[PDB]
């Protein structure tokens, strides 16, 4: 059986860790919701 | 049981040990999160019981005791958060601008942010605090990095 446990508040924090690109990439989704890159 | 809003994990029994399979959303005492995490299973939290109450598997979502309460929306300009909730470790607010699911429905927001399986449903946020998606259901691009859509379900 699954089961839940709470992890925290939802807020916007300031000063917090900055990463990660922003890539425009060209997708397909699939009826299963599978995402798949389309060249 | 619990019905405070906030981030929670979602875990289980089923396997070695307890196993974090997943994250998710309760807002307006619904519980938000991704189907392939839950595969729409019944959920407890302490001695209640969350029963599933709307859910798609293409858009990749499921709601417990009610509708979908999640309605904000990326900008498309502005930096987001990733409030990560990786198995095992504190939840950590990530800071990144998006790039750019481009489909032939039109065009979602994405997040190139890499973080454990078992971390999917962790929300993403606007400047506001409000929920704008949760991460988690992506594709990995040419050098072998993971890009999760922001997916985002619609309030009735
Ligand atoms: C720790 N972390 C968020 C990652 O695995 N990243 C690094 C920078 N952006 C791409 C993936
Ligand atoms: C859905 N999800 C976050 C994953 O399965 N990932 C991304 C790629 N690295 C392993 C874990």
């Amino acid at each position: 059986d699954m089961y839940i446990e709470r992890a925290g508040d939802i807020t916007w924090e300031k000063d917090a860790e900055v990463t990660g690109n922003s890539p425009r990439l060209d997708v397909a989704l699939d009826e299963s919701g599978d995402f798949s890159l389309v060249e | 049981g619990e019905t405070t809003d906030g981030v929670y994990r979602v875990m289980t029994r089923r396997l070695l040990g307890s196993t974090q399979v997943g994250v998710g959303v309760m807002q307006e005492g619904v519980f938000h999160t991704m189907w392939h995490v839950t595969k729409g299973a019944a959920l407890r939290s302490g001695e209640g019981r969350l029963d599933p109450y709307w859910g798609d598997v293409k858009q990749d979502l499921v709601s417990y005791c009610g509708p979908w309460k999640l309605d904000a929306a990326w900008d498309g300009l502005s930096e987001v958060q990733l409030l990560a909730v990786p198995p095992g470790e504190r939840a950590k607010n990530i800071q990144t601008l998006p790039g750019i699911f481009k489909t032939k429905d039109g065009d979602i927001g994405a997040v190139a942010l890499d973080y454990p399986a078992g971390t999917s449903g962790s929300p993403i946020l606007d400047k506001c605090g409000r929920v704008i998606g949760l991460y988690g259901n992506g594709v990995v691009i040419k050098n072998g990095s993971y890009v999760s859509a922001i997916t985002q379900g619609k309030r009735e």
